[PDB]
């Protein structure tokens, strides 16, 4: 397992150390490549910088990219799904999830709002009192 | 035979750059396709006499499918480390190193 969705902007529990950022997007490395001339990018941005300039030559060299000499880096893969991310309930929730299993986190956490089991209920509730809105508070016992 | 750096880095060596074979800050760093990095000389030593795997994680392991690690090769390099001469108090880059030894006074 072990993914993100790269569109999400996530707040770090540490500052993010620019080793982890993707040498041309800037953000955190989602699929990290790692190239012949030592940088690293996201899937997506390889395969962007490929169809252009047909060289795609790397944006801090400006070295060639040969893509013989491109691989995957399973391995920088591993530490940045490992960083601690706060979790979206900002205030409430005081998580430091791994960014890997961010999506999981909020699948269980209690703040996370859960819009209810019923009918209709356009009531606004969370997770931890749903259970509590099926228990006098809501329009159905 | 060739190990690793054997250095004392200024600050301690983060375990990300710890080659899992030898101990030491990687030499020449490689990484596997299942994400473990070694140096050059330790990881095909051990392909040689362990086999077809990754010593980590026993996944399956060629020689070709290693690819230099250019990245970490570079921040190893530029680790800050002491010169292990007696009396002597000059920390430089890792790269430099042998460039401060050959004229170190003590030596
Ligand atoms: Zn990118
Ligand atoms: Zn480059
Ligand atoms: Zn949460
Ligand atoms: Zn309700
Ligand atoms: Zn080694
Ligand atoms: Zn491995
Ligand atoms: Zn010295």
């Amino acid at each position: 397992s072990l993914d993100f969705e790269p569109s999400i902007e996530y707040q770090f529990v540490e500052r993010l150390e620019e080793r982890y950022k993707c040498a041309f997007c800037h953000s955190v490395l989602h699929n990290p490549h790692q190239t012949g001339c030592g940088h690293r990018f996201c899937q997506h941005c390889i395969l962007s910088l490929r169809e252009l300039n047909t060289v795609p030559i790397c944006p801090v060299d400006k070295e060639v990219i040969k893509s013989q000499e491109v691989f995957k880096d399973n391995c920088c893969k591993r530490e940045v799904l490992n960083l601690y991310v706060y979790c979206s309930n900002a205030p409430g929730c005081n998580a430091k999830v791994i960014l890997g299993r961010y999506q999981d986190h909020l699948q269980q956490c209690l703040f996370q709002p859960v819009q209810c089991s019923n009918e209709k209920c356009r009531e606004p509730v969370l997770r931890k009192d749903l259970k509590e809105h099926l228990s006098a508070s809501c329009q159905f016992r | 035979e060739i190990q690793g750096y054997d250095v004392e880095f200024d600050p301690p060596l983060e375990s990300k750059y710890e080659c899992p074979i030898c101990l030491m800050a990687l030499r020449e760093a490689v990484q596997t396709p299942c994400g473990h990095r070694f140096c050059k000389a330790c990881i095909i030593k051990s392909i040689r006499d362990a086999g077809h795997k990754c010593p980590v994680d026993n996944e399956i392991l060629l020689e070709n499918q290693l690819f230099p690690d250019n990245f970490a090769k570079r921040e190893i390099l530029s680790l800050m480390v002491k010169c292990p001469n007696e009396g002597c108090l000059h920390k430089m880059e890792l790269r430099h190193l042998e460039d401060h030894q050959a004229h170190c006074e003590f030596a």
